[PDB]
């Protein structure tokens, strides 16, 4: 869940993403997330291999951040106005510290 | 499967396809796949042993992130000095 359901193009902070894994009886969970910054272009999709994060989940909540530098220089054109009109999604990544399974969740 | 014998008649033409869908035997599978894999277990010069990991990947570039799983024997536990070392 973003904070905010956008990315404002000249927003220095840059795009902030929460993870919040809980079990499904109710009880939270502890463990490691990964996420992945990919631009969507309708049906054309583009990685951004820069933003990969190893974050800690704790007690079922993480914050990780895209630093509007690796946004602009993950894509080849360094202009701004053209990328408005495009989107982005979080492929994001939690395994247990068990290691019994991950669930890949996209938004 | 078996054969069957087509009969037809009547105007207009029409397509007639058959696909049969089986179950076929792998070639050459590698059940380490983009993975290749090498642990070597030695005893150690209480009982312990020293326990060695090599890996290698066999794309073209150096892999992305990896996770290597270790679930050791029963009644085994990790020296906790040497995993000092290796978290920083």
């Amino acid at each position: 869940e973003p904070t905010e359901k956008f990315y404002y193009i000249y927003n220095e902070k840059g795009l902030e993403v929460t993870i919040t894994a809980r079990f499904l009886y109710g009880k939270k969970v502890e463990g490691t997330a990964f996420v992945i910054f990919g631009i969507q272009d309708g049906e054309q999709r583009i990685s951004l291999p820069e933003s990969l994060k190893r974050i800690p989940i704790e007690d079922g909540s993480g914050e990780v951040v895209l630093s509007r530098k690796v946004l602009l220089d993950g894509v080849q054109n360094p202009r701004a106005e053209d990328l408005v009109g495009k989107s982005l999604y979080v492929s994001a990544t939690v395994i247990l510290h068990s290691g019994s399974d991950m669930v890949q969740a996209e938004r | 499967n078996e054969g069957f014998t087509v009969t037809a008649e009547g105007k207009g033409q029409g397509t007639l396809s058959v696909v049969t869908m089986y179950h076929a035997k792998a070639k050459d599978q590698l059940t380490c796949n983009k993975f290749d894999l090498k642990v070597t277990i030695k005893p150690a010069p209480k009982n312990t042993m020293i326990l060695e990991i090599c890996t290698r990947y066999r794309g073209d570039q150096d892999a992305t992130m990896s996770i290597l799983d270790i679930s050791m024997m029963t009644g085994f536990a990790p020296d906790t000095d040497d995993l000092k070392q290796l978290a920083n």
